[PDB]
RNA sequence: UGCAAGGCCGGAAAGAAAUUAGAGGCACCAAGUGGGCCUUCUUCGGUAAGCGGAGCAGGCGAUGCGGAAUGAACCGC
RNA sequence: UAAGCCCAAUUAGUGAUUGCCCAUUAUUCCUUUGGUAAGGGCGGAAACUUGGAGAAAGUGUAGCCCUUCCGAUGUAGAUGUGGCCUGGAGGUUAGGACGAAGCUUAUGGCGUGAGCCUAAGAUGGACCGGCCUCUAGUGCAGAUCUUGGUUGGCG
């Protein structure tokens, strides 16, 4: 006996979440290759480059402190 | 010796016993909420005798006030008067039925000697 | 040491008050020349437009005054979402409104549970004065003195009472924050009763839109 | 509940529109998406390979990926108590890109250089005057109504 | 005491983005209020006029002062609608003091005798009968 | 007076379930401060004594010196050591070897813990002897220690579910690998899915 | 070279989509339930039904109170 | 010549409001209770008579004390309780032949309640109460319950 009687209400009471935003599981992943595979050298490099620029704060901040 | 002033109203009087409680030689002037699925005291109709609420609680400023002021405490011996003198505006004594005749004299001898008021005495001395 | 910080600081506790009944007096005389000001000035537009031959437009009411007339019992959970907006969870909840396009159609959709119209200035304060509580640190509190009113709006304008008045009575740059700094007005069911309230109040009944003469309704509920 | 398959109960959905049939536009063909904007996820028939199911065709969405030759549209779907943001993989012709944010990309656009042109800009060219007020109108012709059978 | 009194309601249809100055309407209802009288008013308009209570805006409803309180008569051209003989009109000629007097024993007698009541009854040329 | 508003009440653990005589006194010393004060910091270390013990996780000495270092990176490079506290307790790291003489304060400390700071160069605190030093908690460093990669944390979920890399519950780690774990018995849990 | 692109980024940016803004987000453990019925609106099947099957919302169940004399459901609440 | 029907009325064409009666609704007033809801005190001072802005740093009570807001139905279910009760243990405090358990009740009182305490027995005769932990064979109206006993019908 399928009814859909009383659903309606029972996924209202608890609320219908609201979807997770974008930066929430944004996994670049499954999708098209060669831009992954591209935005994936461009994240090691700035990787790099994120480490590099703590090291001559830290530097810089020792020597003009 | 003299009791603390109060406000001492009381909502309810009529015990709340169990329903059918008459019926029946065997239950109890005890209440016993009615599981009933269909009891017409859970569902509460017009002349159906009530159910303890949170809404029957007595006024806090004066729960526990005998009617007498001295809200009660119970008295074993003696030496459990100099414990309650203190509070002898606040407080008043109760022998406890199983202290017997010779220890009960002692007492009632103490507690006007105290001005401790008991809420138990008056043979030919209050 | 401590009995001279509070003396002093208890001409704080005057001295403040005396310079805030007087704000409170300079602008609730403002306000009330903007009243009589601008219905004077209304009479002569609607002078010279009836006699020199054209029609003075009544410009439009800014403002409307909801009030829930039918209790809690089965609604439309597009019907009770509405109400839940309105701020008009229980029967005779009277919210002041104002009337924009998004807003007036919310009333539409939920017309056999209000009853709205638009407030006179009497029946402004009225609700304000004998009803009006405000939403002091989540705490229907109720409007006893102007002071309670500065500091819970505190927005530079919004000193006394019939300055609330003046802010609910316009639709006003401060209504959001008067209204929703309120708490919805809990009110009495009208003295001498209800026509009915299931029909709407053109069909011999009483709901729905009665332009200004929910005056004469709130009046019997103040 | 006979049948379920795939395509079921989409007679009128995925049929193309009275008088204009056939092979899809050069404009859908010549269009430019990319990983982030919102797109129309309507469904055409006459290309019937890449078409979504028939829930995601009033859908519009993210494009979480643009492959050679399909677009992928992650689409907010309300399944019991929750949203799944469902990414699905259909072609370009199946996509518009979508006007939804015209209503301030074309606002701000202006709305902004006329904010700077009010805040600092170079002057305040006067804009788009009031709506609702009163008036003391003067008619121009009378008339009444009793009825008219 | 008789209820239902008479209202001058006019009002054009918001001017307007198309037209500018739409041509203003102004008719004369009998009716318990005012806001009876505009419900009224914008139930000519959306249909003699085809204009919505929505799209326009009215004027200036006012109630019509009196007549020196002195009997005579008066022929109603009162139209109602039913199942009992759905939208015929009638005349009905009465004798009381006013306007709102006589049009009041024009529906006390309707309702009485069709049971149409305030809503599905128009009213048109209320005037006086000298014999 | 319709509501809705019935399942919008947070549980917020109002007091502790704890039966230890010495956090009892911490607890009345930090509503004191906690209460009247105006410092952030005597809220958050109220909140986080009431709390359980499973949720004061420890932080070994390992994450207390790294963090440390990170602070003492950028100061004044003379200006002093903040206090690292903890409110849960510390344990030893036997994965760092040589450790600063930071200043900790810990509900507790590992035999090997109290050790290893001690003999650095630095001073375990307690709270009351904080509450001496910068009750209002000027300069200290308050922290946490993880609670994830906790063996509990990872049960939690199906392990059945596309995308569920959580371990199920099974003695025998060599009992359930077989079909729905194999590409090859009809089926793999799919080891990835957006959500 | 530079456009455009991705991962970025600092310099700078404000609103002259209403309301409530009765706080968002997850997480864990565990029941009970898995025989519904009535009803509004519409509507499939049936001669019909106090009929069977649905969609919507509301109810009853799980709930009194007030009144339709009387009634699980109606009208108020 | 309605207490019927359809329309209206609401103090009577005198001058602008609520004719009138009923609720577990509304408003307001007290009282409870929960929210961990906000606050304020959280150890000694005075307004004509007493109470508290002197009762303790506290989830929970006979609340630490005030006062403030708001909510308050509910079957299945869940949960809490400084919560109730029975048997027994480890502690403590304590009763008892000047009368313990038990038992009786138009014995009151007091707790919303579970229940507790008292009195008085022309009852009983020798054991046992409170409190903190522990413990379980721990609460019964209803199972064609089981056992015992009685009873109606019924002389
Ligand atoms: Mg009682
Ligand atoms: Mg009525
Ligand atoms: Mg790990
Ligand atoms: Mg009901
Ligand atoms: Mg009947
Ligand atoms: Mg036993
Ligand atoms: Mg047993
Ligand atoms: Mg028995
Ligand atoms: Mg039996």
């Amino acid at each position: 006996n399928h009814t859909n009687h009383n659903q309606s209400s029972k996924n209202h009471r608890n609320g219908i979440k609201g979807p997770m935003p974008l930066h929430l599981h944004n996994s670049k992943r499954g999708s098209w290759l060669p831009a992954l595979v591209n935005a994936r050298r461009v994240r090691k490099h700035n990787q790099k480059a994120a480490l590099k620029k703590r090291r001559e704060r830290i530097a810089a901040f020792a020597a003009k402190n | 010796k003299p009791t603390v002033s109060k406000a001492i109203v009381k909502k309810r009087t009529k015990r709340f016993t169990r329903h059918r409680y008459e019926l029946f030689p065997q239950l109890s002037s005890s209440w016993r909420k009615p599981r009933g699925e269909d009891s017409p005291v859970r569902r509460r109709y017009k002349g159906q005798k009530a159910m303890p609420n949170k809404g029957y609680g007595s006024d806090r400023a004066t729960k526990y006030i005998t009617p007498s002021g001295f809200r009660s405490f119970p008295i074993n011996n003696v030496e459990d008067l100099y414990m309650l003198v203190m509070q002898n505006r606040k407080y008043a004594g109760v022998i406890s039925h199983t202290v017997g005749a010779r220890k009960r004299k002692a007492i009632a001898r103490k507690a006007m000697e105290l001005d401790v008021r008991l809420a138990n005495g008056n043979a030919k001395l209050r | 040491q401590q009995t001279e910080n509070f003396k002093k600081a208890v001409v704080a506790r005057k001295a403040a008050k005396a310079a805030l009944k007087k704000t409170a007096y300079l602008r609730a005389r403002k306000y009330s020349r903007e009243y009589r000001g601008a219905e004077k000035k209304l009479v002569t537009l609607r002078r010279q437009a009836a006699s020199h031959g054209n029609y003075y437009l009544e410009a439009k009411p800014k403002v409307a005054v909801v009030t829930r007339i039918r209790g809690i019992a089965k609604v439309n959970p597009k019907q009770r979402k509405i109400l839940q907006l309105l701020r008009l969870r229980q029967i005779f909840n009277t919210v002041f409104v104002k009337m924009n396009k998004p807003m007036e159609n919310m009333l539409r959709a939920v017309e056999p549970y209000i009853a709205y119209g638009y407030p006179s200035l009497a029946t402004v304060r009225a609700m304000v004065y004998k009803r009006g509580y405000l939403k002091i640190n989540g705490q229907r509190v109720k409007i006893t003195d102007n002071q309670m009113i500065k500091d819970k709006y505190n927005n530079a304008d919004i000193v006394c009472a019939e300055d609330m008045v003046n802010q609910i009575y316009t639709c006003g740059k401060h209504f959001r924050t008067v209204t929703h700094g309120m708490w919805p007005f809990k009110l009495a069911p009208p003295a001498g009763g209800m026509r009915q309230k299931r029909r709407h109040f053109v069909e011999g009944g009483d709901y729905g839109n009665r332009d200004t003469l929910i005056n004469r309704f709130l009046a019997r509920m103040i | 509940v006979h049948s379920y398959g795939y395509k079921s109960g989409t007679r009128h959905l995925f049929a193309k529109k009275f008088r204009k049939h056939g092979a899809p536009s050069v404009s859908t063909i010549l269009t430019n998406i990319k990983v982030g904007d919102y797109v129309d996820v309507v469904a055409d028939s006459a290309v019937r390979e890449g078409m979504p199911h028939k829930y995601y065709h009033g859908r519009t969405g993210i494009v979480w990926n643009v492959t050679p030759r399909g677009v992928g549209v992650i689409i907010n779907k309300p399944v019991r108590t929750r949203t799944l943001r469902k990414r699905i993989c259909v072609r370009f012709e199946h996509v518009r890109k979508s006007r939804c944010q015209e209503a301030f990309k074309a606002k701000e656009h202006q709305f902004q250089a006329y904010l700077a042109a009010k805040k600092a800009g170079k002057a305040l060219p006067p804009l788009k005057k009031s709506s609702r007020m009163g008036g003391i109108v003067r008619p121009k012709n009378v008339e009444v109504l009793a009825r008219r059978v | 005491k008789p209820h239902l009194r008479h209202y001058q309601v006019v009002g054009r249809e918001s001017p307007s983005e198309k037209n500018p100055e739409p041509t203003v309407y102004k008719f004369e209802v009998f009716a318990p209020n005012f806001v009876v009288a505009k419900s009224r008013f914008w139930r000519m308009m959306r249909v003699k006029n085809k204009v919505k209570a929505t799209h326009g805006d009215v004027l200036s409803c006012k109630v019509v002062k009196d007549a020196k309180l002195v009997a005579r008569n008066y022929l109603v051209d009162i139209a109602y609608y039913s199942q009992r003989c759905g939208y015929t009109r009638m005349v009905k000629e009465f004798r009381d003091v006013s306007k709102t007097g006589a049009v009041s024993q024009a529906y006390h007698d309707l309702a009485s005798r069709h049971r149409a009541r305030y809503h599905n009854i128009e009213v048109l040329n209320v005037k006086s009968i000298p014999d | 007076d319709l509501t809705g508003i019935s399942k919008k009440s947070r549980v917020i653990r109002h007091h502790t379930y704890s039966t230890n005589p010495y956090i009892k006194l911490l607890i009345k010393l930090y509503k004191f401060l906690a209460k009247r004060t105006s410092s952030g910091f005597n809220k958050v270390v109220y909140q986080r004594l009431i709390k359980s013990r499973s949720n004061r996780a420890p932080i070994s000495l390992s994450r207390i010196a790294v963090v440390m270092k990170r602070k003492a990176v950028f100061t004044a490079k003379s200006k002093a050591a903040p206090i690292a506290v903890v409110v849960g307790d510390v344990l030893d790291d036997v994965r760092m070897a040589r450790i600063p003489a930071m200043r900790v304060c810990a509900l507790r400390f590992s035999k090997s813990a109290r050790q290893s700071i001690v003999a650095a160069g630095g001073e375990c605190l307690t709270f009351d002897q904080l509450a001496m030093i910068a009750p209002t908690g000027k300069n200290t460093y308050l922290l946490r220690g993880r609670k994830s990669g906790r063996e509990s944390v990872r049960h939690f979920g199906a392990s059945g579910v596309p995308g569920s890399h959580s371990k199920p519950y099974a003695t025998n780690r060599g009992k359930e690998t077989k079909r729905g774990r194999r590409t090859g018995r009809s089926y793999k849990r799919k080891a990835f899915r957006h959500v």
